[PDB]
């Protein structure tokens, strides 16, 4: 059996995944088995239960038992059929704190009088290390040339916007996450949430 | 919190230490940091004490590792560690036993029973969890 190809450990939305491509030899209804390294001070390849014999070309590698996201670790995949097992193919190391890719927040909007508050929230993997997330809110009139950007704000705090009573136009908000460990990582801006402003 | 530059310099040192470990034996007879070590398992009053003990051990091991080959890359990291240790000591106000006593005992014994390679590998791989997780829990209940 031809081993999986282009075996890659990557991060998306705060999580980690292993992906790959089928072996050079291209039999069918072949399955795949996946494993990961545990912590460097108690290392052992462990299998990912849910990916065992998968026919998919990826595997979630987040919040695994005995995983240590504070150090490098690799995943490995092999191709398997009844008629053979391929050799293992390892990924590069992935070092979560320095390579995780943040998702945009989901903004929660409340309004009181002339103050509109836009508050970031996130669905975070339960094992995630406590990252310092901040976010940057963009605000604008639908179709307008320029946008306004509010000061970068810590997860935990809302962004406060003063409304103009008479501006009953369709407006729009969006935000991205800034995650800075040793170098700033920016997520994309979230999909705009839009609404008709009305003060009284 | 720790600035991007402090964190970049820790990473450079952590990677250089990990490299040097590929070329020695660093088996440990017992885990230097107990496998379940986690300040969130301790009472708020106990957390600074645990944090201090791992910090002092970390400093002592990395200083002994800081030979002519590594002294340049370890200089910022040691300076930062000293400063964290001093800030922490300034805030530490001074019959069955629990996890805190057991863990301090394991830390205290490690330098007596284990090889230098073992102590270096153990503080090296514990370093970013110390800096990002343990330091954070303590800074919640600061006193
Ligand atoms: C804006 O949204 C954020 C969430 O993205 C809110 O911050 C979160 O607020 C909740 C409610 O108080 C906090 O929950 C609790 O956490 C504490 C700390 O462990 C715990 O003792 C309680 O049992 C409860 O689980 C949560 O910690 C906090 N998250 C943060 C700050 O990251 C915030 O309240 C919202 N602001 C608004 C609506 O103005
Ligand atoms: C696939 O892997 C091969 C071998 O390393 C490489 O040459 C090629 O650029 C990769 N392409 C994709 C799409 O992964
Ligand atoms: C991102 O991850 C969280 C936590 O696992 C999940 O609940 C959420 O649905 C994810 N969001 C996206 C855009 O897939």
């Amino acid at each position: 059996l031809a081993p999986p190809q282009n075996v890659t450990l990557l991060s998306q939305n705060f999580s980690v995944y292993l992906t790959w491509l089928p072996g050079l030899g291209n039999p069918q209804d072949v399955t795949y088995f996946v494993a990961y390294q545990s912590s460097p001070t108690r290392r052992r390849w462990r299998e990912v239960e849910e990916c065992a014999g998968t026919k998919e070309l990826l595997c979630s590698m987040m919040c695994l038992k005995k995983q240590d996201l504070y150090n490098k670790f690799k995943g490995r995949v092999r191709t398997v059929s009844p008629s053979s097992k391929s050799p293992w193919v390892e990924s590069e190391y992935l070092d979560y704190l320095f390579e995780v890719e943040p998702a945009p927040p989901v903004l929660v909007l409340t309004q009181t009088e002339e103050i509109l508050s836009a508050n970031a929230t996130y669905q975070l993997p339960p094992c995630m290390p406590p990252l310092d997330l901040k976010y940057e809110v963009a605000f604008w009139k639908e179709g307008a040339g320029n946008k306004t950007l509010f000061p970068v704000t810590p997860h935990g705090q809302p962004v406060q916007i003063t409304l103009q009573p008479a501006a009953s136009e369709h407006h729009c908000l969006s935000a991205r996450t800034i995650y800075t460990f040793s170098v700033p990582k920016y997520s994309k801006f979230s999909k705009p949430t839009c609404f008709l402003l009305e003060v009284p | 919190s720790l600035s991007p530059q402090e964190l970049a310099s820790f990473k450079k040192a952590r990677d250089a230490l990990e490299e040097s470990l590929k070329l020695k034996n660093w088996s440990c007879s017992s885990p230097v940091f107990p496998g379940n070590w986690d300040l969130r398992l301790l009472q708020v009053r106990e957390r600074p004490v645990a944090l201090e003990a791992e910090l002092a051990l970390t400093l002592k091991v990395l200083e002994a590792a800081a030979g002519p080959a590594l002294e340049d890359v370890l200089d910022q990291p040691l300076h930062t560690l000293h400063h964290i240790l001093s800030q922490l000591q300034a805030c530490i106000q001074p019959r069955p036993r629990g996890r805190l006593h057991h863990w301090l005992h394991r830390l205290q014994e490690a330098p007596k029973k284990e090889s230098a390679g073992c102590l270096e590998a153990s503080v090296t791989f514990n370093l970013f969890r110390l800096l990002t997780r343990d330091l954070k829990y303590v800074a919640d209940g600061n006193l």
